[PDB]
């Protein structure tokens, strides 16, 4: 019942974040003091769409 | 006594006995109706109760 839709590969691509991560959890409180606005929009819409295909931007 | 008394008796009793026939037949009619169908207050089996539900952010945002 239906087709489900899924996004094309071009849809995914973006600069990874390549590092380790004990390099993450060292400037991880920085990291979240400072790149707060956008984590927080990004995870209000993640959980008010309750969709991963409606929050890739 | 006089003969209307027993008649008048007999009357009132036939139109007794007449609505309680008619409404035992209206009975068993409405109760196979409301177990057929379920839209009446009889036979209304329980149902998990809704205000159990947690309205929440569960961890998670798929739930």
């Amino acid at each position: 019942p239906g087709i489900v839709e899924l996004p094309t590969l071009e849809d995914l691509k973006v600069q990874e974040v390549k590092v380790s991560s004990s390099v993450l959890k060292a400037a991880a409180h920085h990291y979240g003091a400072q790149c707060d606005k956008p984590n927080k929009e990004f995870m209000l819409c993640r959980w008010e769409e309750k969709d991963p295909r409606r929050c890739l931007e | 006594d006089g003969p209307e008394k027993n008649y008048e008796k007999t009357m009132a009793i036939l139109q007794i006995e007449a609505e309680k026939a008619e409404l035992r037949l209206k009975e068993l009619e409405v109760r196979r109706l409301m177990r057929a169908r379920g839209d009446g207050p009889w036979y209304q089996y329980p149902t998990i109760d809704k205000a159990l539900i947690d309205h929440s952010p569960k961890t998670t945002p798929d739930n």
